[PDB]
């Protein structure tokens, strides 16, 4: 059917939506990951480099620019169905419900 | 089976999201609207308006119609806040 | 809109248009596609 | 008689209509056949004939501007009407309904 629809008097939806506070074009804590993970290849090889942050840079604000919010998915992610151990042995990522937390 | 909303349009018609209620299939819809400090959401239209004035001059969608919003959430008519949907249908095999 | 807003300022044709011809389109108001139309006449003799 | 006719409310139709993807001003797959054909040449007679490029490069610059879509018709007349190969027995370029697929 045709619950109530538009008729141009829809209440103005803007586009500042999920416009991340970006540096650059780019959010905060996932370019200081990099940051922190380039310091980190700089002090561990050599010192040349910190020419690795250009080009994955680059790369990130165009990830970023399509799709604004990819890596808080990729951090969702990591930290939930990647940790849980037992993926394997129930062919799928389950938690028990009965807490067992290892006491007696 | 989870899903989830992403991109909006340009209009909020009233109650558009009549349609699920006529559903066969038996779900859970989701919302959640953490409202948002007057001075935090200000900075964020304020950077819309940035970004939006940032580029060729729109006649009407760029200009007054920010002017209008930004004017709103000063003198109180409405309260930002964050927001995220997720419709859940549950069924008895996977394919289903 | 490139190859237009590339030469002379028009006054409304230029402008507004692809203005809201472009934001209808990221607001989700219609989708273009590719076409093409062939009448055939049918008839008995190759002058008719 | 009179249908439906225009009052200025009509719906804009906009000329990005056949602004085929272009280089130059000219479509990719044609000026892909001209490169080849011309390196053809040159790689063929002599080096000298990367100068045959300017010449028909500008020529189909002026075909494509005037009549965006000819190299379209050019081929598909070159694939049908032009392969047919009973073209002077029938009088005209015929295909037969049975499927005679030179089995049996």
């Amino acid at each position: 059917m045709k619950p109530p629809q538009q008729q141009h008097e829809a209440f103005p939806l803007f586009k500042g939506a999920t416009r991340l506070p970006t540096i650059w074009g780019v959010p905060m804590i996932p370019l200081m990951a990099m940051v922190m993970g380039v310091a980190v290849i700089a002090l561990t090889v050599s010192i040349w480099w910190w020419a690795l942050v250009p080009p994955l840079w680059f790369i990130m604000a165009q990830i970023t620019k399509n799709d604004d919010k990819a890596f808080r998915i990729w951090w969702l992610w990591i930290d939930t169905k990647f940790r849980n151990r037992n993926k394997g042995f129930w062919g799928a990522s389950s938690y028990s419900p009965a807490n067992y937390r290892k006491r007696r | 089976g989870m899903l989830e909303i992403r991109e909006y349009d340009d209009a909020t018609e009233p109650g558009q999201l009549n349609v699920l209620l006529e559903s066969d299939y038996e779900f859970v819809l989701t919302h959640s609207f953490s409202v948002l400090s007057r001075p935090a959401a200000k900075e964020y239209l304020q950077r819309h308006q940035k970004n939006l004035i940032d580029a060729r001059d729109v006649a009407t969608d760029q200009i007054e119609e920010i002017d209008e919003a930004l004017n709103q959430l000063i003198s109180g008519h409405f309260v930002m806040g964050e927001h995220h949907c997720t419709l859940t249908v549950y069924g008895e095999t996977v394919q289903q």
